[PDB]
Parts: structure tokens; C-alpha cells; sequence
């Protein structure tokens, strides 16, 4: 889409419609007549554009009400009420951009931001755009979080997330232009190897990914169609619908066999009852033959008691021959029938042991995507982000992903090796309380009006607390971090000097030897300008492989790619890195899934801020005081880089709404 | 509202494997029973429709009787007269074969006779006799 409409879509906006936040905003514009809607509509569309064109400066309300033209532009209030509507809520001026108007000299009230990663960054960002007094505290000695960067030499390469997913409606399309980014695409074409280090042929390889995919929409029919979600009080995960289906599958295969087959026992049975008729037959000819013969042998002349009687016993036994051919079509008939039955047997398996092996690569890369063993992801709800996808070629980042946050924490007050470890929130501020990483003795305390929680869900769901909240989370809070899941993905750093691998091919995988096993090392990306290979642990596996060296792991990869290329082509690396992200203590995994017996809702309730209770009992009720944002606390978009910015800029507008007041509602 | 073509999930079916955990398997494994007992019970006809294929060997070719070809006249002669009421005895009223017995008369005539020389060939009484056995 292009125009004015492009920018709507490119904002994740509808162009022809108010969104909910809108009427929140304008309830009198919404309620209004349908004329003042579309004027609203448009003013919005066009700001969205003049900010979309370029995003390097930012866009003054002045700036914007002069490319409006009448009648738009007649109604200055509109337009001040769209233009900061929009740049509270970060649909314009936010990244990095160049200030027309340079900041207040004095700020208005405080704020602790815990975690440095990218939504920590983007809100603070936001917040200090806002004037207001913005602290970032990290327990890293860099920023990014779980955007990280291995840089060594000129070797460059992601150990975090590096795959931006497509640039149609997607906020880092922005930031792209903001920094610079290699963006180069992922060309999709995946050749797949088996163990034996052969390709996998096109007959396989299609046919396998087509039952794949045929596999998945069938649970979605189990789920949506048939109501299978739940199982002996439980809820069912996309694991279990897979094996379901896999087995009614197998079922149904034997199902036709036996069918098959009982088509042929009738039909012999048939020509059993046909042959016994036949021989029976026979031996009444053998029999009047003899009969007509003794009876013929008389010679003439006769009386014609013994004439009638050779001419009947003629008769009887051109009868019966009669009878006998006829059978004998009967049975030509029936002796073809089983010829072709047995001819087109139906098809011997479900699946061969090969197939199987192949089928579990596509559930590995499923279970990369995601995070998680596939036994844990909700049936129901595991594809609800579907509907939001951005549109465009999938793109990796040749200089390292690292370089946003980086450019992000530019200009910002950050507190690195500062293990945030209590958070005090009262009806009249908060108080933060940290020590240094280096040194756990060095305590710190830090004041403030309200604090922004990025932790990580892995980090809040760690029992026993690593940061303790005073008082504690609520019970709606807390169970919604229990239900939901945190997943965990690791990645192998191969650092060559040959090029040895198919330069034009991105990526190409490794089938496992078994379904438990299917995650280890699955998958390869040829990503990078320098020879670096990246290699996947995903699923079950990648729990397990944080349990082994670096030493060890690299072995199995050298092995892997040995049979892919020959003893001979694949040198020892020169550089080498393994991740643990549910070993890191800052993360405990990698990002978010939906859980079974999780949902969506569960990513709203993360995000919901905490209010105090009144500190004199009969006050009024209070402010609140802390705030939620990252990957985990934004129910459209999670478990992306994308969605913890936008998280950011969320509670940036939220904060600055509560603290700074929105004259724009009026 | 179809499941994809070549899925087979029927709603009795899901009960079916989802009982028990060994459900899926003890089905699976029914069906494995089924298949063997068929297929053998297959080579079992498979070996007595080969036995009694066998017995009709030579087929009926040495007991065959050469086409006898006759133009059909229509005079009776008595000898023609005395097979015909031969053949009512021992035929009842089947006239195709009464026809194939006389050779040179066609059904219709066999049933022309049945009413010229019913009285005097006494039909009637020959009919009851070939009604009792
Ligand atoms: C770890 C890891 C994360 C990601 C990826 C890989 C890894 C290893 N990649 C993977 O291929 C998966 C992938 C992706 C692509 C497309 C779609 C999907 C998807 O849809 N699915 C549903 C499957 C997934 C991707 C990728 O390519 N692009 C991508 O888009 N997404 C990927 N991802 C996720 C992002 O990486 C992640 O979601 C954002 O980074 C979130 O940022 P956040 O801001 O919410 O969270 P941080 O952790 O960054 O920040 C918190 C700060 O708090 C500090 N901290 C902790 N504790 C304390 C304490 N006590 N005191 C003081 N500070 C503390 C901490 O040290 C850090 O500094």
C-alpha cells in the first residue's frame, strides 16, 4: 500500500477507521458525525507520512500544519491534538532523529528504568524526549540485552536475535533508516542433509514438508473444528494434537489395508463357491457321458422307449455342458478381478523410518521458532500472532544487531553493573535498590517517582526471587507469570578462515538421528561476510547442550559438517562461541510462548501497571507507581525484537500520560 | 470446516486413540492382528481354490457332443410322435428341452401338439404322472 493509506498500514493502523486508543483520546470525535471522522482520519494518515518520509528530523507541529492544506488544515486544535496524540504514543519522533527543538532546560519528575535492554532503551528514550529524568540500571557491562553481538577481529556475529521479519508495517524499518543497517534478505531455499551426509532428494524433501504443513492444519481442524482442547483436565498442547493426528494418520493407513484385502477373501471366497460348483458339475458330465455312451452302444434298430433314451441323455448332457461354459466365463470374470485387486495394493505405510527423520527436522525448526519443545506450546492459541505478520523478505543483519541498541543508548543515563535486587513501590514514590556486579558488597538506592520493569520474564519467574518487590507482586500478576512460558534457543559461533560451505545458499540443515535428538544442531546460517557458520540448538536439545563444553559441542559441529562436505574441505575453527541463555542469569532463557493453558490475555496482564495501596488508611487512591514493558508484556507482537521496542514506547506514553498530563483529550 | 484431503480425523476416531496413554498403541496393535489373520486366511482359499482348480484339469473337452444340425420340418411322424410324449413324461412342460429331445420340431410346435393330440395321447393323465415325482 502507497499514499497517505501506506502510512496508516506502516504505523499498524487502519486508515479508514478509529482504533480503540483513538476514541480514548478523541470520545468526542468518535461519537461525532461520520464527515469529522474521515477529517481526523486523514490528519492522522498525513502526519503518519510526513513523519514515515523522513525520519531522520523530527516533525514539529508547525512543520506538519504547513504541508496540510485546507480543508484540513483549517482546525488548528485538530491537528494539535492528532500531531500529539501521535508523538506521545511513538507513531512519530521516536528512534533516533535530530532535535528541531532542543530539550528543556529543567525536567520534570523521576524515573528508574530497570534493564537496559531494547525496550528498556525505547521508553527511555521516549521518556527523556518527554523532559523527564530518566535512569537506566543494568546488571550487564553492555546494553542490548538479548540483542548481542559477538565481535572479535573483523568476525561479526549474533548470539541473540538476528533475524528482522519483514519490513512491511515493521517499526525497525524506521530505525533502519535512523542507523545504518546492512539489511541483506534470507533467500529461503534450505537444502536439507541426512546423517549420512547425503542430500535429501526432491522427492523427499517436498513430499515430507508437504505432510508437514498438512500435519499442522490438521490440529488446527482438531482444535477449532472438533473442540479438542482439553484432555482428562488438562489442556492440550500442539505436541499431543501432532501425535493424534500422526496416529489417525497410521490408523487410517491400516484401516485400508484391511479393507483391501477383505476385498479379495470375498472374491476368493467367491470363486471358492464357484470352483466346488464347477467340479460337481463336472462329475455329473463325467457321469452322463458314460450313460449316453453305454446307451448309444445299443445298436439299432430300437424300440423307441431306447431311442427316447439316447436322445435324452443327449439332451441332459449338452445341458449340462452348457451350464459348465457358463461357469467358466464366470469364472474368467472373477480370476481378473483379483489380478487387479492385487495389482493396485494401497500404500504400505504412513511413513517410512527416513520420512519420520525428516518430518522431525520440520518440527525442530518449528520448535526453533518458537522456542520450545512443541509439547508446550498451546494448541489453542500458539498461532494467535499469526494474523499480525508484517509483510516482506526476512533480513539478517550483516553488521551485527548490536549496533541499534548501541545507537539507541546514545544520549541516555545508564548504570551499567548495577544488579537491580529490590523494588520498593509506595503511595509516594519508589525506591530502587541495587548493588554492584563486580563487588555484590557496593549498595545502592535510587528514588524515584515511578520505576519501568524490562526484566525479563525468565528473570521474574525465578524462584527463589532474584528481585524482590515491596510488597509483593498481586496474585493476578504473579500467576500470569507462572502460566506463561519462556522459552530457550542457543546458537553455535563457527568462525572460519575458507569459505567452504555453498556461498549462495543462507542456510541449510542437518536431519537427526532421532526424534529425541531432532533439535542438536539442526540447522546452519551462512549469514555473515567473514566465513562464519551459525549453528541452531533448538527444542529439548537446547536445555540439554548447556550441559556440555564448548569443546564438545564444536566437535559434534565439525562431525555434522564433515559428512555435509568431506573430511577434507572443513578446517578447525578459528574462533569459537557457544550461548546459554537459560543459564544466563540475566535472562533464564531466550523469549516468550504461549503455554498451554496460557493465552493471549496473559500478555495484557503482564503489561497492566501496579498501584499502590493508600499509606494513610482514608486517603485517596493513589498513582501507579511501577510499570511493564518488554517482549514479554505486548500480547500482539511478543517474543520479538520489534515487540519489546514498541512495549518501550507503550509505557513511555503511558508514564508520561500520568505524570506529565495529556492535554490532547480534551 | 474439511479437514485437509488425505486427513483422516473423524470424531469417534480422537476417543478412540485418546482413551488411555496406551490406547493409541493397543488399537494400533489390533489392527496389526486383523491385517495377519486376513492375509493368511487368504493363502489358506489361495491353496484350496488351487487344489479344486487342479481336479478340473483337461476341462469337459473329452465330454463334449459334436452340434447336431437339423433343419426344422414341420410334419410329425409317429416315431416323432411317441419321443414327444417320452419327453412330456420325463421333461413336464420344459418345451425347449422337449424341443432339443425330438431335434426337428421348435418350441412352438411342441406346444401346437400339446393341444392337437392332447386327447388322444391322453396329455393330461402323463402330466399328473410327471407332477408326482
Ligand atoms: C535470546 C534470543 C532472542 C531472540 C532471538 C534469538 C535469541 C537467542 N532471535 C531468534 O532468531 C528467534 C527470533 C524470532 C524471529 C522472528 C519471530 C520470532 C517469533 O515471533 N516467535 C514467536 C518465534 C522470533 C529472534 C530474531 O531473530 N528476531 C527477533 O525479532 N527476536 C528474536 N529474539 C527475541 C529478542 O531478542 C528479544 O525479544 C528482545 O531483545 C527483548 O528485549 P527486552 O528489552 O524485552 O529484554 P532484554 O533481555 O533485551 O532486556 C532486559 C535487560 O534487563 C537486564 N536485566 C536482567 N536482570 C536484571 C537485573 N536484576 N538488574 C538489572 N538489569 C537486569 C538484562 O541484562 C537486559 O539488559
Amino acid at each position: 500500500p502507497s499514499g497517505v493509506e501506506g502510512a496508516a498500514f506502516q504505523s499498524r493502523l487502519p486508515h479508514d477507521r478509529m482504533t480503540s486508543q483513538e476514541a480514548a483520546c478523541f470520545p468526542d470525535i468518535i461519537s461525532g458525525p461520520q464527515q469529522t471522522q474521515k477529517v481526523f482520519l486523514f490528519i492522522r494518515n498525513r502526519t503518519l507520512q510526513l513523519w514515515l518520509d523522513n525520519p531522520k528530523i523530527q516533525l514539529t507541529f508547525e512543520a506538519t500544519l504547513q504541508q496540510l492544506e485546507a480543508p484540513y488544515n483549517s482546525d488548528t486544535v485538530l491537528v494539535h491534538r492528532v500531531h500529539s496524540y501521535l508523538e506521545r504514543h511513538g507513531l512519530i519522533n521516536f528512534g533516533i532523529y535530530k532535535r528541531i527543538k532542543p530539550l528543556p532546560t529543567k525536567k520534570t519528575g523521576k524515573v528508574i528504568i530497570i534493564g537496559s535492554g531494547v525496550s528498556g532503551l525505547a521508553a527511555a528514550r521516549q521518556l527523556q524526549s518527554f523532559g523527564m529524568d530518566v535512569t537506566l540500571l543494568e546488571a550487564r557491562d553492555r546494553v542490548g540485552g538479548r540483542v548481542a553481538t559477538f565481535r572479535k577481529g573483523n568476525y561479526v556475529a549474533d548470539l541473540g536475535a538476528m533475524v528482522v521479519t519483514g519490513l512491511g508495517g515493521n517499526p525497525m524499518a524506521v530505525v533502519s533508516k535512523q542507523v545504518n543497517m546492512e539489511l541483506a534478505k534470507i533467500k529461503q531455499k534450505c537444502p536439507l542433509y541426512e546423517a549420512n551426509g547425503q542430500a535429501v532428494p526432491k522427492e523427499k524433501d517436498e513430499m515430507v514438508e508437504q505432510e508437514f504443513n498438512r500435519l499442522l492444519e490438521a490440529t488446527s481442524y482438531l482444535s477449532h473444528q472438533l473442540d479438542f482442547n482439553v484432555l482428562n483436565n488438562k489442556p492440550v498442547s500442539l505436541g499431543q494434537a501432532l501425535e493424534v493426528v500422526i496416529q489417525l494418520q497410521e490408523k487410517h493407513v491400516k484401516d485400508e489395508q484391511i479393507e483391501h484385502w477383505k476385498k479379495i477373501v470375498k472374491t476368493q471366497e467367491e470363486l471358492k463357491e464357484l470352483l466346488n460348483k464347477m467340479v460337481n458339475l463336472k462329475e455329473k458330465i463325467k457321469e452322463l457321458h458314460q450313460q449316453y455312451k453305454e446307451a448309444s452302444e445299443v445298436k439299432p434298430p430300437r424300440d423307441i422307449t431306447a431311442e427316447f433314451l439316447v436322445k435324452s441323455k443327449h439332451r441332459d448332457l449338452t445341458a449340462l455342458c452348457k451350464e459348465y461354459d457358463e461357469l467358466a466365463e464366470t469364472q474368467g470374470k472373477l480370476e481378473e478381478k483379483l489380478q487387479e485387486l492385487e495389482a493396485n495394493p494401497p500404500s504400505d505405510v504412513y511413513l517410512s523410518s527416513r520420512d519420520r527423520q525428516i518430518l522431525d527436522w520440520h518440527f525442530a525448526n518449528l520448535e526453533f521458532a518458537n522456542a520450545t519443545p512443541l509439547s508446550t506450546l498451546s494448541l489453542k492459541h500458539w498461532d494467535q500472532d499469526d494474523d499480525f505478520e508484517f509483510t516482506g523478505s526476512h533480513l539478517t543483519v550483516r553488521n551485527g544487531y548490536s549496533c541499534v541498541p548501541v545507537a539507541l543508548a546514545e544520549g541516555l543515563d545508564i548504570k551499567l553493573n548495577t544488579a537491580v535486587r529490590q523494588v520498593r513501590y509506595t503511595a509516594s514514590g519508589c525506591e530502587v535498590i541495587a548493588v554492584n556486579t563486580r563487588s555484590t558488597s557496593q549498595t545502592f538506592i535510587y528514588k524515584c517517582d515511578a520505576v519501568l520493569c524490562t526484566l525479563p520474564l525468565g528473570v521474574l519467574k525465578q524462584q527463589p526471587p532474584a528481585v524482590q518487590f515491596v510488597p509483593p507482586l498481586p496474585e493476578w500478576k504473579t500467576s500470569a507469570v507462572q502460566r506463561m512460558g519462556f522459552g530457550n534457543l542457543n546458537k553455535v559461533v563457527l568462525c572460519f578462515d575458507r569459505v567452504f560451505w555453498d556461498p549462495s545458499v543462507n542456510l541449510f540443515g542437518h536431519v537427526g538421528s532421532t526424534t529425541a535428538s531432532r533439535g542438536e544442531l539442526f540447522l546452519f546460517w551462512n549469514l555473515y561476510k567473514a566465513p562464519i557458520l551459525l549453528a541452531l540448538v533448538a527444542g529439548e536439545a537446547a536445555g540439554i547442550m548447556e550441559n556440555i563444553s564448548d569443546d564438545v559441542i564444536v566437535g559434534r559441529c565439525l562431525a555434522i559438517l564433515k559428512g555435509i562436505f568431506g573430511s577434507s574441505a572443513v578446517p578447525q575453527p578459528k574462533e569459537t562461541v557457544v550461548s546459554r541463555w537459560r543459564a544466563d542469569p540475566w535472562a533464564r532463557g531466550s523469549y516468550s510462548y504461549v503455554a498451554a493453558g496460557s493465552s493471549g490475555n496473559d500478555y495484557d496482564l503482564m503489561a497492566q501497571p501496579i498501584t499502590p495501596g493508600p499509606s494513610i488508611p482514608g486517603a485517596p487512591q493513589p498513582i501507579p507507581r511501577l510499570f511493564f514493558a518488554g517482549e514479554h508484556t505486548i500480547r500482539n507482537y511478543p517474543a520479538t525484537v520489534h515487540g519489546a521496542l514498541l512495549s518501550g514506547l507503550r509505557e513511555a506514553g503511558r508514564i508520561a500520560d500520568q505524570f506529565l498530563g495529556a492535554m490532547y483529550t480534551l | 470446516r474439511k479437514p485437509p484431503k488425505g486427513m483422516f480425523l473423524s470424531q469417534e476416531d480422537v476417543e478412540a486413540v485418546s482413551a488411555n496413554a496406551t490406547a493409541a498403541t493397543t488399537v494400533l496393535r489390533q489392527l496389526d492382528m486383523e491385517l495377519v489373520s486376513v492375509k493368511r486366511q487368504i493363502q489358506n482359499i489361495k491353496q484350496t481354490n488351487s487344489a479344486l482348480k487342479e481336479k478340473l484339469d483337461g476341462g469337459i473337452e473329452p465330454y463334449r457332443l459334436p452340434e447336431v444340425i437339423q433343419k426344422c420340418n414341420a410334419r410329425w411322424t409317429t416315431e416323432e410322435q411317441l419321443l414327444a410324449v417320452q419327453a412330456i413324461r420325463k421333461y413336464g412342460r420344459d418345451f425347449q428341452a422337449i424341443s432339443d429331445v425330438i431335434g426337428n420340431k421348435s418350441v412352438v410346435q411342441v406346444k401346437n401338439f400339446f393341444v392337437n393330440y392332447r386327447r388322444r395321447f391322453n396329455i393330461d393323465e402323463v402330466l399328473q404322472e410327471w407332477e408326482a415325482e
